């Protein structure tokens, strides 16, 4: 049903004003609402684990994709609610956070090849869906086109982008030309015994990772994630690390790699230590990112890992989201606005944030507490639950450089708090104009989703033993 | 509907209170007070007959979530009691008022910030020791730390920054590997449970890797000598019931770890570790208490005396006898009382009042101050291990229990009686005698709140030195439970 | 400067005076 | 308990709205009825869930 | 004791040190994209680094693999100092 | 052309209360002491002498009462004894 | 059991595989650079990264293979050891003694915690929870690691433990009996 949205919508947006555009965002904010409420029943389909293959050895369907599914019209729900809602009634938001025409096109666009590829058996259907995923990622970079920064990035992101894709084109070509075969499932354990297929199978893996970040080639992605403005980046950093991680989940295509246990160590390590002296909200904010995809690499090592994938992105995606979401809300107690596009850059500049909308400490404290892995809190038990999955199978040098991560990245997150609760000489005593209500009460929500969830584990865990087992 | 209600009726009071009154204190105090009443009326329904867990309740089960659960298949969060856990939670619960009362006058600008954090770090150290999974051990294990980051960070000295680090960072970073070692039991036993688990037997080669985990956790709680890092500037530069609710509380709980977790499940392991455990327990006696003779600074001194009697305190856990056990908990328990009532007259009567910690400043405090004088030396005296005060009992069946399981360990742990003495009667002569000085003007006479304070924290350690027989009643199960003479 | 430990405290101190050190009761 | 569950996940609800006011610097009394229909809408999120558990469970027993 | 133990070097294995070693660290990390006036061609001349080095590596690791920790170690020295 | 908004009207923070008179003549000497021992490890730099007591401190000191303690683990009881009967085990 | 090692083969082996390594740092450091470099810069301007990929590898495998060979044994103590030679190696850059001592025991602790995990990234196949025996043991036999049991053998804990401290081959009480 995004199809019919994509048809249904640039039809409509060729004929809709430039006024218009705003409110179109909105309709479409609400029609995912209602292809989550009134079609999630289908999960009645996947009982016991049944996996489906449809359109003929070519769309691969199982539960783990359904609630990768899910997730990903839950997290565009709430982008979309940032486009399409006001902020603040001011003549300065609706020139700071306006969308253009076609965002909304690109944005449905990119969702259609990044649900391609979790729900992807074939290696053509896998490497069309990159393809257009990649180029709904270049046009959404390069669409706020009077920027220097966000044209310099797209384009940068164009060419680091050609070569991984022409590196897995190449690996899968390599796969075919000792096997005439297409899927992964030709493999099918008495193979992989008697071929070669490490080399193969491993560079496929790493054309695929090199383009969420992990760590040798990483400095090109948290420039992107600098360059491009605040709204264009909340949505490109999640959705490529969801799609191509819950791909390559999916497939086991790298147990016991030694490259793969290689790249995740090194990541771990340059991810904690590399965010460390940083002062700009965005770099520290994605080295956050390089870290949390490291977590993930260690999760292909392993065999029968959908636990604690599943619970660890909807954990990663929910505290993204909403430590995106608040900053967001403190540019409006910052005494200095440059840069239309990107407003808020330096973490100094939320300093005084305890004297002004301290409810708004308490939501960045909660989350921020989170990301280090506090046992009230949500992300807690998606590191505990990677645990449980490294320590079970033979995994001892990789969980100690995790836990030594760990403890360097609590630094850079605290830091967000340190300069938080600060004393400010200049508070806000009151306010003319509040904040927009279906806007804020979307990060209550990302909030109470954080504080007390866990409470629902127990639960969970038994939906999670019957749908897949 | 019935315990919604309840609910629905004291969230309405609480906004009430708010909307009528500014602060909450009072609502507060009242909330702790109504604490102890119903603690005590659950020692008086407690059965000290039974090795038992008496009053058992889960928590987030699967059948119901929100609420109690009656199922016959349980995999939410235990909670109950022994002897040997009420104990604590009796020296915990009075404890909590207290520091809630400490505060009545000093915090000024935010008030309901810090009397809720405060309230909440003493709520959840209630819980800790209720918890009986490993998972829902730990879960409030660390709970803490956030609002102790938010307490230091806010209100303190100058220095809140690097010591609200230091609670977060050496605390947490200790924590990681009991996590690993909690995990590790997790996979091998698939069942967190303080019941069951003494009834397991593991390799000694996987008793041997899973016992390191949790000791060098216990090793950052219980300040030993390798990390007791953080103990001196997270006390330093704390507010007054931060730190009054760190050392008689956190120390205490991860003492209370030790037996809990440790001595239950690593028998075997632990018999081949007590001479390392003896090293590293000798090494922090001798160490801490003779770096105390060079301090310039007042609240680091008493700082550094917690690090010398939990170094004590931990050779009678490990000691293998009766006699250790009890002498472990009865320590525990009169250093829970005596030890922040020290951090009142170095934090309450001496720095609401001059506002500087440095030791050169005071002097000759009896003639202006005659009854603080009267306090500082006869709360000196009962931190030494001088009798009739609960802390020499705690000393005296601790380094008995360590002379029998190793003899010569115990010739040079028992030189702490003097080690103990010197650095706390060097201040005291300091602080009591001499011309009054010349930096010091004159100020009031304690207060009528931190007499009472002090009246309490001082007749509860005086009833346990002279009849320390007051809460055998609790322990007589958990002093044989522990113990492996095969 | 005249004990020996009070040379040995000599090169960890950096803008502080490094003074006489003369007994009080003297 | 399919009544606590209702009462608990509308707690969750009135959190939300709670939280909500209070970031926008409002009181907290500020609109009431929009605790009644954020109290409902996740207590509607309690029922979905709580049914979805009940059918695991019935499929489980049906293995034996 | 009091200082050259408690304060001197249980904190140089302490929090005092750890600051000194994650301050160098992460400088020679963040610099080590500094130098290039271009942010493509640096790039594109990593991404070339690696899928050499990567692949010898694997060549020096399945003949020997004690052969391939001093290896490591040096990277380790490079990369981080 | 992008200024904070005009409906801020922020003020200025105050901590609050009595102003407290001053109890105490702050010592520039004492002060300056204290400031340089509570901060003496961002200055600590090992020479000859630190090295002879983090020697004997950390690693001496722990080998020796190492030594000490692993021998004597079951030598001693003491618990009921008579002339003439040993008590050491071995 | 073990097999000793071939001290002066392995260390020739790494010695070539370091030079390599030194080779290829080396270019790479001259095309990721700024400013006048040339062909003959590779070696002039290299910042001594071939004596680091040289010295690391001899040390370590020197130490380590010795280190074997003298103990009899292989476990985590020789990476320990050879760790150790290698942070001597790495710290002698920096011409200072307490750096170089710094380098030494840290490097070498590091090296240890690695060689003491398995000295391996990667996992273990037949080591592992999952491919390995688990539970209760079905029947009594001999307890192998990650088994758990209810009752252990006394004689075992004797044979383990000692013969000390509270711990006896009879208990206390059947010692003490009337007849
Ligand atoms: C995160 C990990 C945290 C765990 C370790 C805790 C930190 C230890 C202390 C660190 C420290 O003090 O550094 C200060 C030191 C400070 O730098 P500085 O400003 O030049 O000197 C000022 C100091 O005060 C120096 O002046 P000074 O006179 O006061 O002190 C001399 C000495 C003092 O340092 C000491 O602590 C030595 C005294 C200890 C004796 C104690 C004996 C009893 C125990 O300082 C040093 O030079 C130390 C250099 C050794 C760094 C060791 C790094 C080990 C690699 C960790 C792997 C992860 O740090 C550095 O020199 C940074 C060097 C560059 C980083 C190197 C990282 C590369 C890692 C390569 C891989 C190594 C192998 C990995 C294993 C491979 C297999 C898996
Ligand atoms: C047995 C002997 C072994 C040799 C070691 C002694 C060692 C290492 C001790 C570290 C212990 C590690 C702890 C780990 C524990 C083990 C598990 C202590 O070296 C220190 O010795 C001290 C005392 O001798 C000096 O302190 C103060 O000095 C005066 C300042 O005013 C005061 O007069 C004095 O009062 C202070 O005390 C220091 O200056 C000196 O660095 C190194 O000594 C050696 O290293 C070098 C590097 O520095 C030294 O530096 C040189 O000095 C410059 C001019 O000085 C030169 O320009 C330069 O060419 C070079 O840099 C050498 O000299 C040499 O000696
Ligand atoms: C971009 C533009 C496109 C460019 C195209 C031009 C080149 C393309 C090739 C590059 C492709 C991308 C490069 C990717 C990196 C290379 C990836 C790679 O090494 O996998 C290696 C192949 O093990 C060789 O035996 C590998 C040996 C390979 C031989 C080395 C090269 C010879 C050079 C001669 C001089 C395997 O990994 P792995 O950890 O799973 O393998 C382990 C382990 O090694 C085995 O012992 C275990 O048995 C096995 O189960 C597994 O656990
Ligand atoms: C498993 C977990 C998965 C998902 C759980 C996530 C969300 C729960 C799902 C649905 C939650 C549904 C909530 C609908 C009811 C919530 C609700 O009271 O209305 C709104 C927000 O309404 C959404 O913001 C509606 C936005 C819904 C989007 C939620 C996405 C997050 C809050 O009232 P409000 O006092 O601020 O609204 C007032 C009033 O309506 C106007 O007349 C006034 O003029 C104005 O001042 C305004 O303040
Ligand atoms: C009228 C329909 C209402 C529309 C509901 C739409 C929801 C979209 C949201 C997606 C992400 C939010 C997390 C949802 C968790 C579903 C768990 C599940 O059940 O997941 C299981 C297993 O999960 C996993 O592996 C781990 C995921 C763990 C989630 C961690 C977050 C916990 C806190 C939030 C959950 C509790 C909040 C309840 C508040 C009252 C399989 O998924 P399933 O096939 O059983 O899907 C169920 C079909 N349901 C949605 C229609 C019922
Ligand atoms: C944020 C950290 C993460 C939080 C994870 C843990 C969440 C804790 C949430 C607090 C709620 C727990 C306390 C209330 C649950 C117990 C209420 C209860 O009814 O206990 C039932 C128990 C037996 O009752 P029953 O079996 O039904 O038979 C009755 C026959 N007369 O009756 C009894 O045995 C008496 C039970 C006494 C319980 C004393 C607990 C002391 C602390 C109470 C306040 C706790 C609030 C802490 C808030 C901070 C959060 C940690
Ligand atoms: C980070 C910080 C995280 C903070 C974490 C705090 C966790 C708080 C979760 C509270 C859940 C635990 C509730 C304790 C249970 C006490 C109780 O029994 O309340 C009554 C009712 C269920 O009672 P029932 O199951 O019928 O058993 C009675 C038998 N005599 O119980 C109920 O109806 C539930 C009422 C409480 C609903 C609160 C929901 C959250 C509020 C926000
Ligand atoms: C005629 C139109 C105008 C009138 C509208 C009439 C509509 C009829 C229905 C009204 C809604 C009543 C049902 C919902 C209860 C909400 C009552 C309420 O106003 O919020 C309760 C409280 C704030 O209420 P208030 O006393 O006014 O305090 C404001 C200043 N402190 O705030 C809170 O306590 C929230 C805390 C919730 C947390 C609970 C967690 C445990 C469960
Ligand atoms: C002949 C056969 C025998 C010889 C074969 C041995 C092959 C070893 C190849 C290793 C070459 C060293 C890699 C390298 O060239 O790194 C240089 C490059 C930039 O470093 P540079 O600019 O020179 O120094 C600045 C310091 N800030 O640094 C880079 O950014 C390149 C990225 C790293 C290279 C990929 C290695 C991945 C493995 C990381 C190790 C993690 C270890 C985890 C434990
Ligand atoms: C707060 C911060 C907390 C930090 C906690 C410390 C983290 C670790 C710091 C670095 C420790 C470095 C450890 C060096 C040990 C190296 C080693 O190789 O140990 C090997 C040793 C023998 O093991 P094995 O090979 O099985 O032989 C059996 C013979 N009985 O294995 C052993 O016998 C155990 C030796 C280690 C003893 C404990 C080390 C300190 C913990």
């Amino acid at each position: 049903m995004l199809i019919l949205a994509i048809i249904s919508l640039i039809t409509f947006v060729s004929m809709s004003k430039l006024s218009d555009n705003r409110a179109i965002i909105r309709l479409i904010n609400i029609y995912l609402i209602l292809v989550l409420v009134l079609d999630s029943f289908l999960y009645l389909l996947f009982l016991n684990n049944q996996t489906y293959t449809v359109m003929g050895e070519l769309l691969i369907f199982n539960s783990f994709t359904f609630y990768i599914d899910m997730l990903i019209y839950f997290i565009m729900i709430v982008i979309s609610s940032l486009y399409g809602y006001n902020l603040y009634n001011n003549n300065l938001y609706k020139t700071l956070f306006e969308p253009k025409k076609e965002l909304i096109i690109l944005f449905l666009i990119n969702i259609l090849g990044a649900l391609l590829i979790v729900h992807s058996n074939d290696f053509i259907t896998l490497f069309v869906a990159i393809e257009l995923q990649s180029y709904s990622i270049y046009l959404i970079t390069a669409i706020y086109n009077s920027s220097y920064k966000a044209s310099k990035a797209s384009m940068l992101y164009f060419f680091m982008g050609g070569i991984l894709s022409i590196l897995i084109a190449y690996s899968i070509n390599t796969y075919y030309s000792v096997l005439n075969s297409y899927t992964l499932h030709s493999l099918d354990s008495l193979i992989i015994n008697t071929l070669d297929l490490n080399l193969i199978l491993i560079a496929l893996s790493l054309g695929l990772l090199f383009k969420i970040g992990i760590a040798p080639l990483h400095k090109w992605l948290i420039s992107i994630y600098e360059n491009t403005p605040i709204l264009i980046t909340i949505y490109i950093s999640l959705i490529p690390k969801i799609s191509i991680l819950s791909y390559l989940v999916l497939s086991n295509i790298s147990i016991n790699s030694l490259v793969i246990s290689i790249l995740a160590i090194l990541t771990l390590l340059v991810g904690s230590v590399g965010g460390l002296l940083q002062i700009k909200i965005k770099r520290l904010l994605a080295f956050s990112g390089l870290t949390n995809a490291g977590y993930m690499m260690l999760l292909l090592l392993l065999n029968n890992n959908e636990f604690s994938y599943l619970y660890y992105i909807t954990q990663y995606s929910i505290s993204h989201l909403a430590i995106f979401m608040i900053i967001i809300f403190s540019i409006y107690y910052i005494n200095y606005i440059n840069n239309q596009y990107n407003p808020i850059i330096y973490v100094n500049q939320l300093k005084g944030l305890i004297h002004d909308n301290a409810y708004l400490v308490l939501s960045m404290a909660i989350v921020v507490f989170s990301f280090i892995g506090i046992p009230p809190l949500l992300g807690f038990f998606g590191k505990l639950n990677i645990l449980m999955s490294i320590l079970n199978n033979g995994y001892y040098f990789i969980s100690i450089v995790l836990i030594v991560a760990s403890l360097i990245s609590a630094l850079y997150y605290l830091y967000l708090l340190n300069v938080s609760i600060q004393d400010k000489n200049n508070i806000l005593i009151n306010s003319n104009e509040t904040v927009s209500s279906v806007l804020s009460y979307i990060l209550s929500s990302l909030i109470i989703l954080i504080t007390f969830g866990f409470i629902y584990n127990s639960l969970i865990i038994d939906i999670f033993n019957v749908y897949f087992n | 509907m019935f315990l919604t209600s309840i609910l629905l009726s004291s969230l309405y009071l609480f906004n009430r209170i708010l909307a009528w009154q500014g602060n909450v204190k009072h609502f507060y105090l009242f909330a702790s007070n109504l604490l102890l009443l119903f603690i005590v009326v659950l020692y008086i329904n407690f059965n000290t007959f039974s090795n038992s867990f008496q009053f058992n309740f889960e928590l987030f089960n699967s059948l119901n979530p929100f609420g109690l659960s009656n199922s016959d298949i349980s995999n939410g969060l235990l909670f109950g009691i022994d002897g040997l856990s009420l104990t604590f939670i009796l020296l915990t619960v009075l404890l909590i008022p207290l520091t809630l009362l400490g505060n009545w006058y000093n915090i000024n600008f935010n008030s309901n910030l810090y009397y809720t954090l405060v309230l909440a770090i003493g709520l959840v150290i209630l819980l800790n020791f209720w918890a009986l999974d490993y998972i829902s051990f730990y879960i409030l294990f660390e709970a803490t730390l956030p609002l102790l980051f938010i307490l230091i960070h806010i209100y303190g000295s100058s220095d809140s920054e690097r010591a609200s680090f230091y609670v977060l960072m050496f605390t947490l970073s200790g924590s990681l590997f009991m996590l690993l070692s909690i995990v590790v039991i997790s996979i091998v036993l698939n069942t967190t449970n303080f019941i069951n688990h003494n009834l397991f037997v593991l390799s000694l080669d996987l008793q041997t890797i899973i016992w390191l985990g949790l000791f060098i956790a216990i090793m950052v709680k219980t300040p030993l000598f390798p990390i007791h890092v953080w103990l001196p500037v997270v006390h330093s530069e704390s507010p007054l019931a931060g730190s009054m609710i760190l050392a008689g509380l956190i120390l205490k709980l991860a003492l209370y770890a030790i037996l809990r977790l440790l001595l239950p499940l690593l028998c075997e392991a632990q018999i081949l570790y007590t001479p390392m455990i003896y090293i590293i327990s000798l090494l922090t006696i001798i160490l801490t208490s003779l770096a105390t003779l060079r301090q310039i600074d007042l609240k680091v001194i008493i700082a550094y005396s917690s690090i010398s009697h939990m170094g004590i305190a931990i050779l009678g856990v490990c000691s293998n006898t009766s006699l250790g056990i009890y002498g472990s908990i009865v320590l525990g328990v009169a250093h829970g009382f005596v030890s922040p009532a020290l951090f009142l007259i170095v934090g309450g009567i001496l720095y609401d009042r001059y506002h500087i910690r440095i030791v050169n400043y005071y002097k000759g405090l009896t003639t202006y101050m005659p009854q603080l004088a009267t306090y500082i030396i006869i709360l000196s005296f009962a931190n030494i291990g001088t009798p009739l005060t609960g802390n020499f009992t705690g000393e005296f069946l601790s380094l008995q229990g360590g002379f029998i399981r190793n003899p010569i360990i115990g010739g040079i742990s028992c030189i702490s009686v003097l080690l103990a003495a010197i650095y706390q009667l060097k201040l005291t002569n300091k602080l009591t005698g001499g011309i009054s000085s010349i930096y010091m003007h004159r100020t009031n006479d304690v207060t009528i709140r931190e007499k009472f304070i002090m009246n309490i924290l001082i007749i509860s350690t005086l009833i346990i030195g002279i009849c320390p027989q007051i809460m055998y009643n609790l322990l007589y199960w958990t002093v044989n439970n522990y113990i492996y003479i095969i | 400067i005249r004990a020996s430990f009070d040379k040995a405290e000599e090169p960890m101190l950096g803008d502080y005076p490094d003074i006489d050190p003369f007994p009080a009761q003297l | 308990a399919l009544f606590t569950s209702l009462v608990g996940a509308s707690g969750l609800g009135f959190a939300t709205k709670f939280l909500s006011n209070k970031i926008r610097l409002k009181p907290a009394g500020y609109y009431p009825l929009g605790y009644v229909f954020s109290g409902v809408a996740w207590a509607g999120l309690g029922l979905v869930l709580h049914n979805v558990h009940q059918h695991s469970l019935e499929v489980l027993e049906k293995k034996k | 004791i009091a200082h050259h133990v408690d304060k001197g070097s249980l904190y140089r294995l302490g929090p005092v040190g750890i600051n000194r070693l994650l301050n160098k660290a992460s400088y020679n990390v963040i610099n080590l994209s500094s130098n290039t006036r271009s942010s493509l061609s640096m790039n594109s001349m990593l991404i070339l680094i690696t899928i050499v080095s990567l692949l010898l590596l694997v060549l020096v690791m399945n003949v020997n693999f004690i052969i391939v920790i001093p290896v490591l170690i040096s990277i380790l020295y490079i990369l981080f100092s | 052309e992008l200024k904070p908004s005009s409906a801020i009207q922020r003020g200025p923070l105050n901590k609050g209360g009595w102003d407290a008179p001053h109890a105490l003549h702050n010592d520039g000497a004492i002060d300056r002491y204290a400031h340089w021992r509570t901060f003496y490890q961002e200055r600590f730099k090992y020479t000859r002498a630190t090295g002879k007591s983090t020697l004997i401190f950390l690693v001496a000191f722990p080998a020796l009462i190492g030594y000490v303690a692993y021998q004597s683990e079951g030598l001693f009881e003491f618990a009921g004894k008579r002339r003439g009967e040993s008590v050491t085990t071995r | 059991h073990f097999h000793p090692y071939n001290t002066l083969g392995l260390a020739t082996q790494s010695a070539m595989v370091g030079l390599g390594a030194g080779v290829v740092a080396a270019a790479a450091r001259n095309s990721l650079a700024t400013g006048p470099r040339n062909i003959l810069t590779t070696f002039s301007k290299s910042g001594g990264v071939v004596t680091i990929f040289t010295g690391a590898s001899i040390a370590y495998v020197f130490t380590y293979c010795s280190a074997a060979n003298l103990r009899e044994r292989k476990d985590g103590w020789n990476h320990m050891w050879a760790g150790a030679a290698t942070g001597a190696v790495l710290g002698a850059r920096t011409k200072l003694v307490p750096a170089f001592i710094g380098w030494t025991v840290l490097c070498g602790a590091a090296c240890g915690l690695f060689g003491w995990t398995g000295a391996r990234f990667n996992a273990d196949r037949k080591a592992s929870l999952e491919q390995s025996p688990k539970g209760f043991v079905q029947e009594d036999a001999h307890q192998t690691f990650w088994e758990v049991v209810h009752r252990r053998p006394l004689s075992l804990t004797v044979e383990q433990l000692g013969e000390g401290r509270g711990i006896n081959a009879v208990p206390i009480a059947t010692a003490t009996e009337a007849p």
